[PDB]
């Protein structure tokens, strides 16, 4: 079930898969992964 | 005082066309002594899609500069689609603007052999000034397309003159279209100065293989404060096909200070093909005439309407005078039964 394709629409409808373009056998049992990396920060100058 | 703002966006998977590759950029620039420039870029490259736009304002206290161009272009199999604008904006003294707009698609549909395309170039220039109006564009364009159910292919040419200056107007329309069924000309003429004239004349002149020709011609004067209208009504239309006849329409007058005459002449000789080849016989004489004094006024109207075998005639003729008195009815009619 977590294995469904995840994009953008600027085209809605695919003419192939993004599993299918993948070429994946995915099974339930297939630990699927995900990372979200961010980083911000604000700068100020020690210098005063 | 000036910021720098860029931005990139990339968000990848498969499927090209779900690929997309943004950047946008904005940069300022404000000294104290304040000429300020803004500057902006932003990009998209999706493989469906793809629009470029580049604005650059700048600002010199009086002097304002502004440019700023978008254009797009798609492109797939069947059709590649093309739109372009360029825009420059001054702003000194006067505010004269230009802004330039080319259309352009090529589709092609092979499954039913269909090819179509059209070129447009949309463009304005324009000037303001107090005292002043500077205003003219030109609606140029042509098209072609060969489908089975529908061919057509010709040029079109709409030139829009506008202009003011003083107290008089001065405005210029005249369109030049071609096509391989329809031919015409319409070219407009106005022109007014304060409240002293008005000079209106028209030039309509259609072409049309499968309805013959038709000619429309009229002119017209008027001069303000002595209250004089003098127009030239004229027009000669020619039908060819189911309808063949002629139909011609002269219309005069003149009114002037104390004098009024009015000449309204319509006339047609109509014989309409009808299914089952039956022909409608339309010949009828709708012809007017009038004049106005102060002391004398005398108004004519005769109708002589004749329809297949039936024949009507109408006459009626009023005259007002102080010698004699005008009253008079004539009624004619016959219908064969």
């Amino acid at each position: 079930l977590l294995d469904s394709p995840i994009k953008v629409p600027l085209l809605l409808s695919e003419p192939i898969n993004i599993i299918d373009a993948l070429e994946m056998r995915d099974a339930v049992e297939k630990p699927q992964e995900f990372t979200i990396v961010a980083f911000v920060k604000y700068d100020k100058n020690q210098d005063v | 005082a000036g910021i720098a703002a860029s931005i990139t966006a990339k968000g990848e998977s498969k499927l090209e066309v779900l690929n997309f590759d943004f950047q946008a950029n904005a940069q300022l620039s404000n000294p104290k002594i304040n000429p300020l420039a803004l500057k902006e870029s932003v990009k998209f490259s999706s493989k469906y899609l793809r629009t470029e736009h580049g604005s650059e304002m700048l600002f010199f206290g009086n002097a304002i500069e502004g440019k700023s161009n978008t254009v797009a272009s798609l492109h797939t199999e069947k059709n590649t689609l093309e739109l372009s604008n360029g825009v420059i904006v001054k702003i000194n003294n006067q505010l004269t603007l230009d802004s330039n707009t080319k259309y352009f698609h090529k589709l092609n549909i092979p499954k039913l052999d269909f090819s179509s395309q059209a070129d447009l170039r949309n463009e304005i220039k324009t000037l303001l000034k107090a005292g002043h109006i500077a205003w003219t564009s030109s609606g140029k364009g042509s098209w072609k397309w060969a489908c089975p159910r529908f061919s057509d292919e010709g040029t079109h040419e709409s030139q829009i003159s506008f202009t003011i200056e003083g107290p008089l107007t001065s405005f210029g329309l005249s369109n030049k279209i071609n096509s391989k069924h329809l031919r015409v000309n319409q070219n407009l003429v106005y022109e007014s100065g304060s409240l002293n004239f008005s000079k209106l004349e028209i030039q309509s002149q259609v072409d049309s293989q499968h309805v013959g020709h038709s000619v429309l011609t009229a002119k017209g004067m008027a001069l303000f404060g002595e209250g004089k209208a003098e127009f030239t009504g004229r027009h000669d239309a020619h039908l060819n096909g189911k309808v063949i006849g002629t139909l011609k329409n002269s219309l005069f007058f003149s009114a002037q200070p104390f004098e009024i005459t009015a000449s309204t002449n319509n006339e047609g000789n109509l014989k309409v093909r009808f299914p089952l080849r039956l022909t409608g016989k339309i010949d009828f004489l709708n012809n007017y005439a009038l004049f106005l004094s102060p002391s004398a006024q005398q108004a004519s109207w005769q109708v002589s309407a004749r329809f297949n075998q039936y024949k009507y005639n109408q006459n009626f003729s009023a005259g007002n005078n102080e010698n004699i008195m005008e009253a008079h009815v004539g009624i004619n009619g016959e219908a064969n039964l």
